């Protein structure tokens, strides 16, 4: 319908350039990225048959 | 009897070479490793760039 | 509907390393397969002609 739209935009400068306590800030972290890694374990099942 | 035995089928028990036979095997292979394939981009096309 | 799928899924390792009387155990016998051979016995009917 329009009424709600789908927008994204960047980061204020003077936001940016004093972030994670520079110039006397407080309580602005930056935003981090991290790795999982994390394994699967499978089995081997086994079948068999007679005559 | 030395029964050959199995790994519960829990994945702890797998991962750690855990039998409930007589031996116990060193690790569960290594099939590989998945990654998440990156998404591609939408090259600058559509928007002028002017840098 | 999908609430009654279909599987399919081998034997644990410990349920097929013992079957029907290794270690003691019992009540845990094999499938077994053969065959049947059955035969049909066809007659040899007549046609014949006079001049």
């Amino acid at each position: 319908a329009g009424a709600l739209v789908e927008i994204a935009e960047g980061m204020a400068t003077s936001i940016a350039e004093l972030q994670e306590g520079f110039n006397g800030s407080t309580d602005n972290p930056w935003n981090e990225m991290g790795f999982r890694i994390d394994k699967q374990v499978i089995e081997a099942k086994s079948r068999q048959l007679k005559a | 009897a030395e029964i050959g035995g199995d790994h519960g089928y829990n994945a702890t028990n797998i991962a750690a070479g855990q039998t409930s036979g007589a031996v116990t095997q060193i690790g569960p292979a290594v099939m590989g490793m998945v990654r998440r394939a990156i998404p591609n981009l939408i090259a600058f096309d559509i928007c002028g760039v002017q840098p």
